[PDB]
């Protein structure tokens, strides 16, 4: 009956997300009202930025897109799913979205800072997890699927660069670029290379299935220190996923093979999450035996390991980037693409 | 050995997000 208290939970999780999706926050702050002080990451068309909000003294995450960078990129309607989607969500492992605005040349989407950094970072500094370090992680990635595909969305660009570990070692999944709403099919082609579906890269239309293809490669990237697919340009990974062969470090646990297996699955009758049994094929599979459900969803269990916290707004667990000044045009630039955010 | 492989490609550094 365990299977009851997730459906009811579910169930009131998804009203809370219609209510906040069919009426989106918006314009609930202005740029002068947080102190810009350090880049955290960037990407094509925009960067995060560490920032102070004046009035409280909090620290938040600022993305900042180039509205003219978006339209070139043909990112629009991409742009406009992520704000929309990430003011409706609430789980403990989702970044939250505290305040959005948008000026003549700018979007903005003021975050949560997870101090600890990306996982990447740690990942390829230490090289690989333990299997029970892995698991940790990855079962709270499996809690956020199961919540946000219950809601429709698929997420569609799990990596380690877009998951951060916060003060109590617990992951942050972040980006939400390509994440969209839609009941059946898409055919958008977009993710990272390494962690590309077969039926992505093959041009099918594809399903949530897609994310749990992901989850397969991100616990093996985990695990191994390298993911199952790589080479020194995407045409040759492509190649190697829709090959249909996967090889396994000699160190994995067979049950850890097995369930890579069955996420790695080319084949979509039988690739786990996507069975008649749901993500609950993934939950009861013996690599997850060890694994309180609960008890990770309410952050009681101990973490492998704590970020070095510094103090309020330290930066040392994220690499230097260029900073550029910010330039707020005198003219509206795009004022009709971005109407609604 | 497989490891050695990956940290000698050019893959290592931050992957970029791709899309038509
Ligand atoms: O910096 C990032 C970033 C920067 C620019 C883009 C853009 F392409 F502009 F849309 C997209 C993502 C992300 C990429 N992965 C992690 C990075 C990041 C780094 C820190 C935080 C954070 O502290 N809170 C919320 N999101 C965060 C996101």
């Amino acid at each position: 009956s365990e299977q009851e208290s997730v459906k009811e939970f579910l169930a009131k999780a998804k009203e809370d997300f219609l209510k906040k999706w069919e009426s989106p926050a918006q314009n609930t702050a202005h740029l002068d009202q947080f102190e810009r002080i350090k880049t955290l990451g960037t990407g094509s068309f925009g960067r995060v930025m560490l920032v102070k909000h004046k009035e409280t003294g909090n620290h938040y995450a600022m993305k900042i897109l180039d509205k003219q960078k978006v339209v070139k990129l043909k990112q629009i309607e991409h742009t406009l799913n992520e704000k929309r989607i990430l003011q409706a969500v609430n789980f403990p492992f989702l970044v939250k979205l505290e305040f959005s605005f948008k000026d003549n040349s700018n979007l903005y989407m003021v975050m949560e800072y997870v101090p600890g950094g990306e996982m990447f970072s740690h990942l390829r500094r230490i090289g690989r997890f333990s299997e029970p370090h892995a698991r940790f992680y990855a079962a709270q990635i499996v809690l956020t699927f199961e919540y946000l595909h219950s809601l429709d969305l698929i997420y569609r660009d799990l990596k380690p660069e877009n998951l951060l570990i916060d003060q109590q070692g617990y992951i942050q999944v972040t980006d939400f670029g390509f994440a969209k709403r839609v009941k059946g099919r898409t055919w958008t082609l977009c993710g990272t290379p390494e962690y590309l579906a077969p039926e992505i890269i093959l041009s099918k239309g594809y399903n949530k299935a897609v994310d749990w293809w992901a989850l397969g490669v991100l616990i093996y990237e985990m695990a191994a220190g390298y993911p199952p697919f790589f080479a020194d340009q995407p045409i040759q990974i492509y190649e190697k996923i829709v090959s249909g062969k996967v090889r396994f470090p000699s160190h994995f646990s067979s049950d850890l093979k097995d369930l890579l297996r069955n996420l790695l699955q080319v084949d979509l009758t039988k690739r786990f999450g996507n069975l008649k049994n749901g993500v609950n094929d993934i939950k009861n599979h013996k690599w997850f035996a060890t694994t309180d459900w609960i008890a990770i969803y309410q952050r009681k269990v101990e973490a492998p390991f704590i970020p070095k916290f510094k103090g309020p707004g330290d930066t040392s667990n994220f690499d230097d980037y260029e900073e550029e000044e910010i330039r707020v045009s005198i003219n509206e630039k795009c004022g009709k693409e971005f109407s609604e955010f | 050995t497989t490891y050695a492989d990956f940290i000698a490609s050019g893959r290592t550094g931050r992957r970029n997000a791709i899309h038509d």
